[PDB]
């Protein structure tokens, strides 16, 4: 007997067992990790240009400079960016769904990797905590159902029937649970034991 | 002086306190039960009360 | 109206002679047209008739109840603006004759309401370059009108450049839909919008998302806005954002009848980078203009929220938050343009330059204005208290409508994005209101007679000389009571809201 | 005067009617303040019981004694959203 | 005829004061004859409205029925509806009592600016007032929120040396945590169209989009009470702000935390309520505990006191998320105890000391009883009534709270009692250093307790005494109120 | 009362001493505030300031309002909590169960005497008190029924 305790997670569409094919994580992982390292290695060379081009006119160095990456970071962002995709794939596939754990890790762990690249002179533990940071916010938008719900959302399931819109009626009980944004005026009180379950006051005193 | 403003306040509560619970305890005898009170107003019941909510909740529906 | 009438000022203007009085009273002639432009629109345009949507000019412009309200709110915003050009706001000369030494002012803001009020009613992509051009145009003008100050041409400069790009980006989204479809017509395309590239509608809301300053192209606006003089700040600022924001969300209505998830999730990430620098943007700033930027940019990306999700909550959420925000921004700058009677002279460290363009330029600049004048610095209290979002003050409907729209259409990140940001920028928010009031009891025993507002002589020591005009303080009076009591009609007005349909109907 | 509980069952309503909603929602409050009154006056008994019995409480109190704790349970305030909001049968 | 007349009869106090005051304000140099003795006359006119405030409410708590279930005195006003239950017309009644008091508080030690002062005070005591009295969620959140924009100017204006700290931490932490709770409304409004409390208690909503509102609601109302660990706010706020400010945020704002409860959680997501109880306990025992144990080692003043009220409220919250009568009924006896005990050890710490001394260090006082024996019966008196000591309203309240605790909970509940050890460590502690050895060496002697200061403690005294002996004064009101906030489904 | 020729005497002997910190029959009514001019006022200002400075914690204005308007209005109060006619739930759950108790035995003889001299301020005073009063049948029919109507309102079982 597990413990009751809340569950705040936002409605996912969920797929049956032996759906979810896999994510092949290598080809994906490789995809992100060439295509960055190609731009910013490509748009390196296109700034150097751009210094020869000129170099006494202080405008256009000054915002030269801000755009210049370190070699650690040419080198450091396409590993972490690689990293990010191999192990977001490699952990959904485990889980046969995307999480905000496994997000959490793949963003966290990533990230630590990329630091110890391009962020040396640090102390390890300055870079933990903002490779937790980092993990943690991405976790946040993987909770939050990345950047929409999409047909999770009470919109959708108001069109699909799903919603409140004919109202409420007690003398009508139904034994399956209701939907994440239907609400009832009477529930079965077997749905009440499983949610909360017997002791304090439910059934027994 | 053991009658000065401060040591004659506690004792004038308690025998306004207690005259006024005998006038209310013999307010009650004659009165059928009811309190040196009634002449402010009397407490509204369910029959009125019930009327505005009906009309309070038909509004919000 | 509008342009039987700017012909006669043109003409006019070019004949009399060139003086500080004639050109204001031509300012008041501007208001009148204005006024009357108003009067003519509210007479044959109705709510009811627009419902459904009526085509004009071989269907090159198409006005429905949606775009007529944002017509009605552009002509009175601009009311309101042409009154601080047609009246004294300090009541000194060194002061107000800026105003008064550009004849064209009135001429050119003009020519920007004709393009502010014809570009939501655009109904092909031909004309629909036009106007954007001839709003566009008229806008650097104005930046430019002050042509012997430097910032002033240096900041329309900047304007041209970055709006002559984002010109482009929106002529090659055009020509690209030309080149899919060989139709011209908005809503001959619509017959196609189920087999046109759908990113390319994206690109022409790119180049519209550059005009209002939305993240990333945020740095243009903020530099701008600052040097900018500040009775050119109030009105680019704000004029460009009441157009373009309805027609982006007209345009958004179309690009939800194949509702692609992927065209959302880039409009949700540039909206989701303009909280982040909306919020923390403003956290290390001195300049006030330059505060108010950031406040602006933060502003818009809420009205995206709502634009984005584009449902019948949206309609009510936009209304009503373009409509208010339009009311405090004009207050803001309002207060803002009056309270510099109340700058000590200086009778030096860090070397500050003032210049007349800007008299107020910096937040400490409005240092003790709880004691210069209390009912002043209370209205600005509650215009601040209103960009927070402290009900039941104006700005906390607006956002409390946007968020009903983004949750009830599934954007869950974004509500609880925008609810973080508008915390971080309450920070900033609460700096000005400190700067105004947080010393009136250390310096309530002090003596100020070198003060701007010392300066002006009096009449007889005898009238009751009053330190601020009837019509600029009657302004902000009304405005302010507004921003404060709306409580009073909000459910009225928002039932006006109700009947604002964008081919709804059932 | 007395006024009298509307006697009105959760089973035997539409919850859309509100004022049918908050009779029940009333009625059942009323009941289970008698409950508790008359586990007072039984508890009464017992003290009654326990004072003039002495040493003989054990006997001369014994059923009420166990009709106290036998009530005590279950006659107490419980509310009714418990059973508005629950059915039993399913 | 309460909000309606609440309303506008204080709106039209305000523009009173508003036209008196202002009206010379043209450069004229003048003198005035308002303006005389510290704006006494402004004062005075502002006192008079708090206790005409307090006559409002008491017309309509004459035709009160404590056997009617269900809101009372339903009104419509500007397009909200307003209703009294048991519940909220004894919050009411200590609400506009405090008025009065916290005006009377800064009655001559302020450095100037009155009638602003007492306009600010009136208008916080009607808004908190007039948030116990509305009837759906947005319009709870109006009134929830509207009192922070007087308050951040009252505590930057007339505050201490860290004012803008503390106006920071009041408007940011108070603000950022209401947005949430925002979210949970927002959500009601979207999928039911109306956050009206009658409507959205009958309704029953899905066990995770029911977990998602109690967390919502409960960042909101956790901050405000406050628990641990979002509570650092409050003890900066308390030694920073005027006493006034003081008294009605110990007083009436951390008790609307309690309210809200209440109203936004027990009646509508009372599934989640169950199942979030373990948890708000163990919260809140770690907040009593830890609130206590941190009181130990502070070395100011007014801080003690604000820690203090910490641990009294973690109480609360343990009472009032006990699913039985007893502990909903003492959660709410000790808030209103606690109303008065709360002020008056402010008052006694931060308007009679640091009015005379200015400085809220611990280490310059020391056996005060000698040249102040007023003063010390009051401190003694107030710190045994902090403490729980019986024939007071705190122990009232705190007992039943800790006996509703543990019917809850019979073994994590029973933790609440260690609260009668705890609040006697620190309390006693600062008040057996104030009264014990010799006199201060850093003290010159002074004027004992006034007439003025002698009648705060008297009149926050008496209902303390009064509700402690004879609690059933609040009992019957309450009795039928609260018997509807308990979900159980005995078979 | 202004007494404008008051403040003249008075202000002449403050201007009579240049040096400063080296009357009572004085009062201003309502209209004092509001209807004087400005000549008038600013001579009774110039006085109080001096006044007050060639000087315990007594007449500050509020005395008179708290003793009017407060202390009367907590006496109200306390009235309403001790002298007013209120039935609480509880009150009114034990008149319930007597009269259920009468409504269900109306045969009983016995019963019946009890409960008519049983006077209402005696009715919530069941059990073994200071007033002599018979009661004892009146709690055996309440432990040997039970008038509670709990399982009516619960149609649905289990
Ligand atoms: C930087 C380091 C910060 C901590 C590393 C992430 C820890 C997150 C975690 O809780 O572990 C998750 C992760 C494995 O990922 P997971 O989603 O659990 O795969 C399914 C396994 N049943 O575990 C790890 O990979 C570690
Ligand atoms: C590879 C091409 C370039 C990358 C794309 C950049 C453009 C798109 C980004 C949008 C924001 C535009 C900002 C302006 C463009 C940035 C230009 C730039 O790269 O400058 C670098 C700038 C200065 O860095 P600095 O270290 O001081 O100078 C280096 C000297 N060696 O460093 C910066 O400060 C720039 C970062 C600005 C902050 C943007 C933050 C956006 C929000 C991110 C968090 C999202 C918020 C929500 C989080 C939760 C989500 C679930
Ligand atoms: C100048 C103010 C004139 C107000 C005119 C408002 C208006 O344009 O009409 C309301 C308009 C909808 O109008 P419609 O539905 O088409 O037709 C029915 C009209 N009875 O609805 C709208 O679109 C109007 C939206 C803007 C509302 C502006 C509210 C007034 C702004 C404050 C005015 C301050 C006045 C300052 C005075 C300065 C001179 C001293
Ligand atoms: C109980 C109540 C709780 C209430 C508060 C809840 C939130 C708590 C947040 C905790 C995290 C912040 C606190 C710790 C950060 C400390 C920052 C710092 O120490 O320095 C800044 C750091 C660089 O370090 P440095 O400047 O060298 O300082 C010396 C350190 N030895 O700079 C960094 O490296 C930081 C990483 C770079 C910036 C990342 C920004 C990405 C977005 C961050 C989240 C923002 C989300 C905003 C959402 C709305 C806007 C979109
Ligand atoms: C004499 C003429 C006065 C105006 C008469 C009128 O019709 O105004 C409506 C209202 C009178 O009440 P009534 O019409 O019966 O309907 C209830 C709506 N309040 O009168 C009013 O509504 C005037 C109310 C003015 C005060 C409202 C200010 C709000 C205070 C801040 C909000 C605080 C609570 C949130
Ligand atoms: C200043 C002082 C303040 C207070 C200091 C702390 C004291 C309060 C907390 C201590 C606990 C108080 C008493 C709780 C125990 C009472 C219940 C009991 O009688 O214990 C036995 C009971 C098991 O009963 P049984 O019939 O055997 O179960 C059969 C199930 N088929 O139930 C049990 O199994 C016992 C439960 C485990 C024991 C828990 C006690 C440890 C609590 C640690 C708190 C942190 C320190
Ligand atoms: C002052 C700062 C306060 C901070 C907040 C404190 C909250 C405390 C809540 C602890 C709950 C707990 O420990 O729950 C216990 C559960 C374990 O249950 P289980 O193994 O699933 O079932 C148990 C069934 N047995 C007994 C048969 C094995 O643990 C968790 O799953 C923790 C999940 C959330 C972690 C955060
Ligand atoms: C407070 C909310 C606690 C939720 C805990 C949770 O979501 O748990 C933590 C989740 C893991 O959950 P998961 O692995 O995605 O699902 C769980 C397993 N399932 C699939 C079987 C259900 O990861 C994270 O750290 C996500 C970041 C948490 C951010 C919370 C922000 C809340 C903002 C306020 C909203 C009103
Ligand atoms: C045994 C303990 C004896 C205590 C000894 C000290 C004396 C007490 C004292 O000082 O109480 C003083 C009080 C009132 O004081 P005051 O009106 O300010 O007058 C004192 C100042 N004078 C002398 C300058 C005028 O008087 C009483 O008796 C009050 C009795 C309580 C009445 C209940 C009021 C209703 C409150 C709300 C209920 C819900
Ligand atoms: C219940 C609805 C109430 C709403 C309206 C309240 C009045 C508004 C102010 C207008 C009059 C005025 O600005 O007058 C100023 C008054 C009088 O102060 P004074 O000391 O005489 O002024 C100084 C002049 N001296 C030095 C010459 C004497 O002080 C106030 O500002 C008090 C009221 C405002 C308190 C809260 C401010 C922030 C509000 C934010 C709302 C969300
Ligand atoms: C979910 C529950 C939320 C509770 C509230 C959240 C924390 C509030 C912090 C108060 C800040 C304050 O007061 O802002 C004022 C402080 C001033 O700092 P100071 O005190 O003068 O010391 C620091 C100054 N020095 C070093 C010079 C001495 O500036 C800040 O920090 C600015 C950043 C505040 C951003 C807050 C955004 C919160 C986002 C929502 C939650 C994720």
């Amino acid at each position: 007997e597990q413990f009751h305790l809340p569950q705040p997670f936002w409605p996912t569409t969920k797929t049956k067992e032996g759906e979810y094919v896999p994510k092949d994580s290598i080809r994906e992982a490789s995809k992100v990790f060439i295509g960055s390292g190609v731009l910013l290695g490509g748009m390196h060379f296109r700034r150097l240009m751009q210094y020869k081009k000129g170099s006494a006119r202080p405008g256009l160095a000054k915002y030269l400079n801000l755009f210049s990456l370190s070699k650690s970071q040419l080198i450091g962002f396409p590993v972490a960016l690689g990293a990010f995709s191999f192990l977001s794939h490699s952990f959904a596939n485990l889980q046969e769904g995307q999480t905000a754990t496994g997000e959490f890790a793949a963003s966290s762990i990533a990230s630590l990797i990329g630091l110890s690249i391009f962020r040396t002179k640090k102390p390890l533990s300055s870079n933990v905590a903002i490779a937790v940071g980092m993990g943690s916010l991405f976790g946040f938008l993987t909770w939050a159902g990345n950047f929409n719900l999409g047909d999770n959302s009470y919109r959708a399931a108001l069109e699909a029937g799903n919603g409140n819109e004919g109202g409420f009626d007690n003398k009508v009980i139904k034994t399956e649970r209701q939907g994440f944004w239907e609400g009832v005026y009477r529930r079965p009180l077997s749905q009440t034991v499983e949610d909360l379950g017997e002791g304090r006051g439910i059934i027994t005193q | 002086n053991i009658f000065n403003k401060w040591n004659v306040t506690p004792f004038v509560w308690l025998f306004a306190t207690v005259g006024i619970f005998q006038w209310d305890k013999s307010h009650r005898e004659s009165h059928d039960g009811k309190g040196i009170l009634d002449f402010l107003g009397e407490i509204k019941v369910k029959e009125s009360l019930d009327t505005y909510f009906k009309e309070y909740q038909t509004k919000v529906a | 109206m509008l342009f039987t009438s700017l012909l006669l000022i043109i003409v006019y203007g070019s004949l009399v002679n060139k003086s500080h009085l004639l050109t204001k009273l031509i300012n008041r002639l501007g208001l009148i047209i204005i006024i009357y432009t108003l009067l003519i629109h509210l007479n044959i345009n109705t709510l009811e008739n627009l419902s459904i949507g009526i085509n004009m000019f071989n269907n090159l412009l198409l006005i429905n109840s949606f775009n007529n309200t944002i017509i009605e709110l552009i002509l009175i915003i601009c009311i309101l603006y042409v009154l601080l050009i047609s009246f004294n706001i300090t009541g000194l000369s060194i002061i107000d004759n800026l105003n008064y030494s550009k004849r064209t002012f009135i001429v050119i803001v003009l020519f920007n309401i004709i393009g502010l009020t014809l570009l939501p009613l655009v109904n092909d992509i031909m004309i629909l370059f036009i106007i954007i051009e001839l709003q566009s145009y008229s806008l650097y003008l104005l930046t430019a009108i002050f042509n012997e100050s430097h910032n002033s041409t240096k900041s329309a400069l900047y304007y041209f450049i970055v709006g002559s790009i984002a010109s482009f980006i929106i002529l090659d989204a055009t020509v690209s839909i030309y080149d899919d479809l060989g139709l011209t017509n908005i809503q001959y395309i619509l017959m196609y919008i189920d087999k046109l590239e759908i990113f390319d509608l994206l690109c022409l809301l790119f180049g519209l998302f550059i005009k209002i300053g939305l993240a990333p192209f945020y740095s243009y606006s903020i530099t701008i806005y600052s040097l900018s003089p500040t009775i050119i700040t109030n009105y680019i600022s704000l004029m460009p954002k009441l157009s373009i924001l309805t027609l982006i969300y007209i345009i958004m209505h179309y690009i939800n009848i194949v509702n692609n998830t992927d065209l959302n999730y880039v409009i949700s990430f540039l909206i989701l980078i303009s909280m982040f620098i909306g919020s923390f943007g403003g956290l290390n700033v001195i300049r006030i203009k330059t505060l108010l930027a950031y406040s602006s940019l933060l502003n818009v990306s809420y009205m995206l929220l709502a634009i984005l999700s584009n449902s019948n909550e949206s309609i009510i959420a936009y209304i009503y938050y373009i409509i208010q925000y339009s009311l405090t921004h004009i207050n803001i700058f309002s207060i803002i343009l009056v309270i510099s009677i109340y700058l000590p002279i200086m009778n030096n460290m860090l070397n500050v330059m003032i210049t007349k363009y800007s008299p107020i330029e910096y937040i400490n600049q409005l240092k003790n204005l709880f004691i210069n004048n209390i009912f002043i610095a209370i209205a600005l209290c509650i215009s601040i208290f209103s960009l927070i979002g402290i009900p039941p003050l104006t700005g906390f409907y607006g956002k409390y409508l946007v968020l009903i729209s983004g949750l009830n259409n599934g954007y869950v990140l974004l509500s609880i994005v925008l609810i973080i940001a508008s915390s971080i920028s309450t920070v900033y928010y609460a700096t000005i209101l400190k700067v105004l009031s947080f010393d009136t009891l250390s310096f309530k025993d002090i003596i100020s007679n070198n003060l701007i507002i010392n300066t002006s002589p009096e009449n007889n020591n005898n009238e009751i000389k009053p330190e601020i005009s009837n019509v600029i303080s009657y302004v902000i009076s009304s405005l302010t009571l507004i921003i404060l009591l709306i409580i009073i009609q909000y459910e009225n007005i928002v039932k006006g809201a109700y009947l604002v349909l964008l081919y709804n109907w059932v | 005067d007395h006024v009298r509980s509307p006697n009105v069952s959760f089973d035997d309503i539409d919850y859309n009617n509100s004022q049918d909603l908050h009779n029940a929602q009333e009625s059942l409050l009323r009941e289970q303040w008698i409950r508790v009154s008359a586990l007072k006056v039984c508890r009464k008994a017992l003290e009654s019981c326990y004072k003039t019995s002495g040493p003989n409480h054990y006997e001369d109190c014994r059923e009420i004694a166990e009709k106290y704790l036998n009530m005590l349970p279950d006659h107490r305030i419980q509310g009714f959203l418990g059973y508005q909001k629950n059915d039993p049968s399913k | 005829m309460l909000v309606q007349n609440l309303i506008i009869f204080n709106i039209i106090g305000i523009v009173l004061l508003v036209l008196l005051n202002n009206n010379n304000n043209g450069i004229l140099n003048k003198k005035s004859l308002l303006t005389i003795k510290n704006e006494l006359k402004l004062k005075q006119i502002g006192l008079i409205i708090s206790i005409i405030n307090i006559l409002i409410i008491i017309e309509n708590w004459i035709g009160f029925n404590s056997n009617y279930y269900g809101f009372q005195n339903i009104e419509r006003f500007l397009n909200i509806y307003w209703g009294i239950d048991g519940i909220s017309l004894l919050l009411v009644l200590l609400t506009l009592i405090l008025g009065p008091i916290a005006i009377l508080s800064n009655w001559k030690n302020l450095k100037g600016y009155y009638t602003y002062y007492v306009i600010s005070i009136n208008m916080l005591v009607i808004l908190m007032a007039l948030n116990f009295i509305c009837l759906d969620l947005v319009s709870f959140y109006i009134l929830f929120e509207s009192t922070l924009a007087p308050l951040f100017l009252l505590i930057g204006i007339y505050g201490a040396n860290n004012k803008n700290k503390a106006a920071y931490y009041v408007l940011i932490y108070t603000l950022a945590s209401s947005l949430f709770m925002l979210l949970s409304i927002v959500i009601y409004y979207i999928i039911i169209n109306s956050t009206d409390y009658i409507y959205i208690n009958n309704i029953i909503l899905s066990i995770n989009l029911q977990s998602l509102l109690f967390i919502g609601i409960i960042i909101g109302i956790a901050v405000k009470t406050p628990l641990m660990p979002v509570h650092t706010w409050l003890p900066t706020v308390h030694s920073e702000s005027p006493l006034g400010g003081s008294i009605l945020l110990a007083g009436v704002i951390l008790k609307l935390a309690i309210y809200g409860v209440i109203r936004l959680l027990l009646p509508n997501l009372s599934e989640i309520s169950m199942m979030f109880t373990p948890i708000i306990y163990i919260i809140s025992i770690l907040t009593l505990i830890y609130s206590s144990l941190i009181t130990l080692k502070q070395t100011d003043l007014k801080v003690i006191i604000a820690y203090s009220s910490i641990s009294h409220l973690a109480v609360c919250m343990i009472g009032i998320f006990a699913n039985n009568l007893i502990g909903i009924n003492g959660s709410l006896i000790l808030c209103l105890a606690h109303g008065f005990v709360s002020p008056a050890l402010f008052i006694l710490v931060g308007g009679i000391l640091y009015d005379r001394y200015h400085n809220r260090l611990i280490n310059y006082y020391q056996g005060l009883s000698t040249f102040m024996p007023i003063f010390s019966i009051y401190l003694v008196v107030f710190s045994f009534c902090n403490t729980g000591t019986p024939l007071s309203g705190n122990f009232v309240g705190e007992f039943l709270s800790i006996t509703g605790a543990v019917i809850r909970h019979p073994i994590i509940g029973s933790l609440t009692a260690a609260s009668v050890l705890l609040s006697a460590c620190y309390q006693m502690k600062l008040t057996n250093r104030l009264t014990g050895s010799v006199f201060s060496q850093y003290l010159h002697i002074t004027n004992d307790v006034t007439n003025r200061e002698i009648f705060l403690l008297n009149w926050l005294l008496i209902p303390t005494i009064i509700i402690g002996i004879y609690p059933s004064f609040v009992t019957n009101i309450l009795n039928l109120a609260s018997s509807t906030l308990i979900y159980s489904v005995l078979i | 009362a202004f007494n404008l020729q008051l403040e003249k005497e008075i202000r002449s002997k403050i201007d009579s001493l240049p040096k400063l910190n080296n009357v009572t029959n004085r009062k201003l009514s309502l209209t004092d505030y509001l209807f004087q001019n400005a000549a008038n006022q600013a001579l009774y200002v110039d006085n109080e300031a001096d006044l007050k400075e060639l000087d315990e914690n007594e007449n500050e204005g509020w005395e008179k309002i708290m003793y009017v308007g407060f202390v009367p209005t907590m006496i109200l109060i306390f009235a309403i909590v001790l002298f007013k006619d209120d039935k609480s739930i509880d009150e009114w759950a034990m008149d319930e169960l007597l009269l259920r108790l009468k409504e269900k035995n109306l045969s009983d003889v016995e019963l019946i005497d009890e409960l008519d001299k049983l006077s209402k301020s005696h009715v919530g005073k069941i059990g073994a008190s200071e007033i002599n009063k018979r009661d004892a049948v009146i709690i055996e029919r309440i432990l040997n029924g039970e008038y509670d109507q709990l399982s009516g309102l619960k149609k649905k079982e289990l």
